[PDB]
RNA sequence: UCGCCCAUCAC
RNA sequence: UCGCCCAUCAC
């Protein structure tokens, strides 16, 4: 009844099933381990878990349309905002061994949960220390092909660009969750939007641009490229 | 110029060659998080002090901080983010370490983040003693439920008895097999049996004697498998637990008054065995001095409180108060010292407690 | 069992130390609680000290024993802190008592003092 | 004498204490950067969290709250003493900090005249 | 004469400065004291800051200049603490003082901030 | 008064 | 089956 499909995505699947929608999905890294509870499925010789859209953006920024997603197997990547690493399991599933992923977190006892279920998910390193200065984990870090961003504090431009000075290659990709409502409350979020769009083309160069709505409201996900 | 990894401290030159490196005197994690945070350490100061021997007199460095700390060292330091050291070592980390580097990486930044937050305990060896007598008993359950494992599993596969003595390779094999017909070479050479074990076993597979339990029942024994490798994993973690609990160690009086106290108590009853040997209505005149002396010789006024009178509810409060702490105070350090001096084990948060209390107690009273 | 308790104490004399207490408190010079028991055990000339078995921490009375090698006086103890509070006279607890003028104890004094020296050796 | 040398957050809220409260500001140069206002509520746990996410009264002290001048305390005192506590903490590790240089005994004279008129005010 | 300071100033521009919180003070958005300029230092918000020369122990408002590096905005320092205290209103001293909203004097606060620029490189 | 990340328990 | 507020009291 239920069946597991690749998604047009490398590394990405998709499942449909007894209401026959799509929900989207991961081949697990560690299979039999659980994470947050999730919806799962044991398949011919193989395990696969699914990501529920309301337990973070970037599962329903997917569901919306996000097109130019860089996350694939194999690759490197830095991520800062993943306290207790929800996102960070469906990530290592999607890189699997061939990759490598740092996550930086700034909140102290949050990511402590973390700690022990990268000793089974050991493509993650999780990291404690301030997203605004890349300084503070600098010997513990290398260069990777991609950085995401979703501590979403009112910092968060500095975040992206700052890391992206320090750890992202030539040529290499950047991703960031806009918290509108925490950068600036004065004003309408096109505004706080077309901000962070000016800022980000003196240093990237931007290939996408998603508001959440009619999913969520007033948060958008950026997409950009370092030459 | 110079630049630091999970592993070691490097220096190259503004052309971009290497001229010395070091690797850490100290557990990685310990002396990474000081050099991260912005502080010197002996093994960056011995390779800085290296670099001034063969003549160099300007230097460039990764973070802020350390560079502002090596300025005031004496050196003339900046700060450059992307200089060579550390733009060659994080591009090109398999030239340096090998094309395994990302597991040294992750065995330091793992111990970092358990390392980056404060502990500090007020019963610390009898939160270890509690450990010890839960890792005896964690061991009794494991026997008693891995005795309960053998005879049931035994139903279903009894020539299995004999064969695997070793109780939790035993326990992981009827977690990850299940139900009899889920044995083959593979799952027994990744659970890490012998080429001999496996030519028994695989043979006994083919012929036993054992009953039949269904897929429905012999998923129950499998669930009482996996929570006996759960209880192998919680004994584990009460003795990596102990690994780390043994180094938080202290003296009591530097947590009950502290060192402006504590060394003038000890230096006015001459040495801390004779401020153990001194009673409390001693202690709370040491350091009364002339009024001590003039008591005596001239008969004089009795000293209400000695070098105790900076007391954090002494020379701060109403004369009411003053002279009720005075005695209370001395009566909890005569404790303390007799701790410190005697045994040497740690119960200050305790005796600060009976101190909020008694403290409390003149307050509903006064 | 504290560290301070250092000979094992038979059915005998124990009582007797308590006889002692109760005997001194209306008719000797005696001192009770650990801070005056170290006081007149460090200054003049006490005769005897008795402790408790139960002080918890022992660290608080765990100096008394060292203290009697120093100045050659003899120590002993009895079951309970509650019980030592009553034999001074007192509805609290003592840690210990010293006996500074035996009174009509001296012919106890004597006997522990002799009895607990040939123990001990 | 020349050759001696001495931490003030040692002196001045005793050594366990402000190795404590160095963590939960993240480090020493944060505690040498942040305002009073919050090294006042530093470590307050769920009080802190129900006056940002559920609107509630702002916490009136931290882990400044085991401070030996604090913890026994009456009421009246408590938040006045946790406030000038705060300022000269946020002084004491900036002498610790950026010029390893000693005053603890005049930061806690100062603190010490600050208590003793919140006594003779209240 | 403090540790804190970056680069030699004449009365020129700190003059201009002090001027400037004279006239930001009644027709923009302003706070006074050092741990409310900490506030607005470390939430960015202080689009200019300006720090005495006399603070005593100096190490209170040493913080502010590196702090105002590590998050990108101006800041400039004034002969006396009483002084800027009286400029910024007050009847005590201020150790530093916060502009928030430049009210009338954005072209001053803006040529503050470009001449500042000629100095923190 | 509101935002996001995140565990756990449940429909 | 679960929550809040005024006055008074205490560290």
């Amino acid at each position: 009844m239920v069946e597991v499909k690749k998604h047009k995505f490398p590394g990405v699947y998709v499942v449909i099933d007894d209401d026959g929608s799509e929900k989207i999905a991961t081949k697990n890294l560690v299979p039999g381990q659980r994470v947050y509870g999730e919806r799962v499925i044991k398949w011919e010789g193989e395990e696969y878990r699914i990501w529920n859209p309301h337990r973070s953006k970037l599962g329903a920024a997917i569901v919306n349309g996000l097109k130019n997603f860089p996350i694939k197997p194999g690759k490197s990547v830095l991520y800062l905002g993943i306290a207790s690493g929800t996102t960070a399991s469906h990530v290592s599933d999607i890189v699997g061994w061939e990759g490598k992923i740092y996550g930086i977190e700034f909140s102290p006892r949050v990511l402590r949960e973390l700690v022990p279920i990268v000793e089974e998910r050991r493509n993650i390193i999780p990291i404690l220390g301030d997203a605004t200065k890349p300084e503070e984990y600098r010997a513990l870090v290398t260069k990777v092909d991609v950085i995401f961003e979703d501590v979403a504090q009112p910092t968060q431009a500095k975040i992206l660009i700052d890391n992206a000075k320090a750890y992202l290659k030539r040529g290499g990709y950047g991703m960031i969750a806009v918290k509108s409502r925490s950068i600036d409350v004065t004003k309408e979020p096109e505004q706080v939007f077309k901000e962070v769009e000016r800022e980000l083309s003196e240093y990237f160069e931007v290939i996408e641009r998603l508001n959440l709505e009619p999913y969520e409201k007033d948060h958008a996900l950026f997409v950009v490229r370092k030459p | 110029f110079i630049s630091e990894n999970v592993r070691g401290i490097y220096a190259f030159d503004e052309n971009g060659n290497l001229i010395e490196k070091r690797y850490f005197t100290d557990k990685p994690e310990k002396v990474l998080d000081q050099l991260l945070k912005g502080e010197i350490t002996k093994d960056l100061e011995e390779l800085l002090n290296s670099l001034k021997e063969k003549g160099y007199d300007e230097f460039v460095f990764e973070h802020p901080e350390l560079s502002r700390r090596a300025k005031e060292l004496g050196f003339s330091a900046t700060t450059e983010f992307p200089n060579i050291a550390g733009e060659r070592l994080r591009s090109n980390p398999e030239e340096f370490l090998g094309e395994n580097w990302f597991e040294e990486y992750y065995k330091v930044g793992v111990a970092l983040t358990r390392m980056r937050i404060q502990e500090q305990s007020g019963a610390r060896d009898k939160m270890v003693i509690q450990a010890i007598e839960a890792l005896d008993d964690v061991d009794k359950v494991i026997n008693l439920l891995v005795a309960r494992l053998r005879e049931w599993y035994s139903l279903h596969f009894p020539e299995l008895d004999e064969l695997l003595p070793k109780h939790p390779q035993y326990v992981a094999f009827v977690k990850t097999v299940g139900h009899r017909d889920n044995i083959n070479e593979e799952v027994l050479r990744e659970l890490g049996l012998s080429e001999e074990k496996i030519k028994k076993i695989l043979e006994a597979k083919e012929k036993t004697m054992g009953a039949w339990m269904d897929q429905t029942d012999i998923e129950v024994v499998r669930q009482l498998a996996e929570e006996i490798d759960r209880l192998y994993q919680l004994r584990k973690k009460l003795e990596d637990y102990i690994d780390r609990a043994m180094d938080d160690v202290a003296p009591n009086l530097k947590a009950l008054v502290g060192a402006k106290l504590a060394a003038r108590l000890i230096s006015l009853a001459g040495g801390l065995r004779e401020l153990a040997m001194m009673p409390s209505s001693t202690i709370q005149v040491l350091g009364a001095e002339k009024a001590l002396f003039r008591h005596l010789r001239t008969g004089a006024k009795p000293p209400k409180h000695g070098v105790i009178y900076q007391y954090p509810a002494i020379n701060r409060s109403p004369w009411w108060q003053r002279g009720k702490i005075a005695r209370a105070l001395a009566g909890k350090l005569a404790i303390a010292a007799r701790v410190d001096y005697f045994s040497g084990e740690y119960i200050a948060e305790e005796l600060k407690k009976e101190l909020e209390a008694r403290i409390r107690e003149i307050k509903e009273k006064y | 069992k504290p560290s301070y308790v250092k000979f094992e104490v038979p059915k005998e004399l124990a009582e007797k130390a308590l006889q002692a207490v109760e005997i001194a408190r209306d008719t000797g010079k005696i001192r009770k609680g650990t801070n005056e028991t170290t006081k007149a055990v460090e200054r003049g000339q006490a005769k005897l000290v008795i402790i408790a078995e139960d002080v918890d921490p022992e660290e608080i009375v765990a100096h008394l024993p060292p203290l009697c090698e120093e100045k050659e006086i003899p120590y002993i103890y009895v079951p309970s802190k509650k019980e030592l509070g009553a034999a001074a006279g007192i509805e609290v607890a003592a840690a210990s008592v010293a006996i500074i003028e035996p009174g009509k104890a001296r012919d106890l004094v004597e006997e522990i003092a002799m009895k607990v020296k040939e123990l001990m050796k």
